[PDB]
């Protein structure tokens, strides 16, 4: 079963952040997991050196296949409380994923 | 560059694939799979072009033998039927 | 246990059996990544945002799995190769060698 | 930014790290955690400035008891000294 997305909401209620992160209450993060498998496909955008170290790994065991990670990925913002506590809105860089690949 | 190609796609085929189709700026494959224990099985797809010749040069010994061939040409793999050496 | 972290790796180009349409160089050292990702991620494992708050959440739903260690800066090399019609071509291949790691 | 912060590493050092230092632009830290046995470890080392909101603070309840503290001043983690949560519990 190969490299994709898959979903995963972080509820910050669950996680116990309820209490400094003011909203969202929550969000869409997505994950990304799967296998590497050669020949790698052209949706799993992978690099030359994913792609050498995949068919070095048919040939010598003891080198790990290609991992599936974010490949793209999306800001969101939210509104938290600073080390003083008090609303301060911040932009948070790769917090989504919007894409996986073999690296 | 943008993809321009068409591929049959078999057990390599993108969540978002059309009628078992893939397109690609790369090359069609389809390969040729042995396991440990016999079964032999058939795979087909599209290769990005980026590393294209890495995964369209031919290996002399993996795990379990398997060979592998590309073309670029709309649908070219279905006319593809690789062997083992 | 032991961490995210560049481990060496010579690629020679006849064990994978390039030896016929590469000319040269006849190998490279590539390296690759490898290791934990545990929590915290630290500095040096230059994770992302993404990769943070997925470490945190696989240690409270083990359904979620932790974070990868891959390459997070790779750079290039030159190959010599003999091209579909026996031609010597000098090509700048991207992304080849790992010159970094990080849980992503 | 530059790293600016210089901070002591334990199990958590960079490869690269001299005299168990380490540098960063975030914050230093000291978590304790406990194994399957019983038995707790010390670690220490540098977060990075993204993503120390999230990992500063933690989450009350992970699978494994643990508690992380930062700060901010060169070698501060020195001075850290975090302890288990009580296993209060029912
Ligand atoms: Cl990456």
């Amino acid at each position: 079963s190969s490299c994709k997305r898959h979903p995963l909401y972080v509820d910050f209620s669950d996680v116990g952040w309820n209490d400094w992160i003011v909203a969202p209450p929550g969000y869409h993060a997505f994950y990304c997991h799967g296998e590497c498998p050669f020949p790698l496909a052209d949706h799993l955008n992978s690099t030359n050196h994913a792609i050498v170290q995949t068919l070095v790994n048919s040939v010598n065991s003891k080198i790990p296949k290609a991992c599936c990670v974010p490949t793209e990925l999306s800001a969101i913002s939210m509104l938290y409380l600073d080390e003083n506590e008090k609303v301060v809105l911040k932009n948070y860089q790769d917090m989504v994923v919007e894409g996986c690949g073999c690296r | 560059t943008l993809p321009f190609l068409k591929c049959y796609c078999s057990h390599h085929c993108p969540e978002d694939a059309i009628n078992n189709t893939c397109i690609t700026n790369g090359h069609c494959f389809t390969m040729i799979e042995e396991d440990d224990q016999g079964e032999t099985t058939l795979t087909s797809g599209c290769l990005g072009l980026e590393g294209s010749d890495f995964q369209c040069r031919d290996t002399p010994i993996p795990h379990q033998r398997r060979s592998i061939e590309c073309c670029r040409t709309n649908l070219c793999n279905q006319y593809l039927q690789p062997t083992l050496p």
